[PDB]
């Protein structure tokens, strides 16, 4: 519902927090 | 209003010095309401979970702390059914120094190490005390489910 309707969004976030993990 | 103008000093502070593992930005055009992301820590049973939050201000932000929710599921001994998350610095111990960025990592910190004396998930507090083993089983599945997750 909420999280599918932001993919868009939460894949740039998700990608933001990959950084140096 | 003050609210707003903190909150656009919240942003700036992300994008000039970024936490590791952690990130959030408002949701649309909405600056009262946004979106986050927690890696699960390397070395802990939440290992490689990519877990989605919503964060919600008010107009009393920063004197008044945001509602943070999981979106995403979780099985942990300090955080609620729907999501919410019982942390001391997000009820009774807030402070208006904290920011969207010390929260989140507030939260990852959290993840390994639990708080046994305020079971929000009473099996997920048992099986941390009595069968470490069984934890671990359990928070495995929602890792695996936070990958496909929207
Ligand atoms: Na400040």
């Amino acid at each position: 519902k909420y999280r599918k309707k932001h993919k868009s969004e939460f894949q740039l976030l998700v990608d933001q927090a990959r950084k140096g993990y | 209003t003050p609210a707003r103008r903190r909150l656009m000093r919240d942003f700036k502070r992300l994008q000039e010095d970024p936490p590791v593992g952690v990130s959030g930005a408002p949701s649309e055009n909405n600056i009262m309401q946004w979106n986050a992301v927690i890696f699960g820590p390397e070395g802990t049973p939440f290992e490689d979970g990519t877990f989605k939050l919503v964060i919600e201000f008010s107009e009393e932000y920063p004197n008044k702390p945001p509602t943070v929710r999981f979106l995403s599921k979780m099985f942990h001994p300090n955080v609620y059914a729907d999501g919410s998350i019982c942390l001391d610095i997000l009820q009774n111990r807030w402070s208006p120094t904290y920011d969207v960025s010390s929260i989140l990592t507030s939260i990852q910190s959290l993840l390994d190490e639990p708080n046994p004396n305020s079971p929000a998930n009473s099996q997920a507090a048992q099986l941390y005390q009595e069968n470490k083993r069984e934890y671990e089983k359990r928070v495995s599945a929602i890792v695996e489910q936070s990958w496909n997750d929207s």
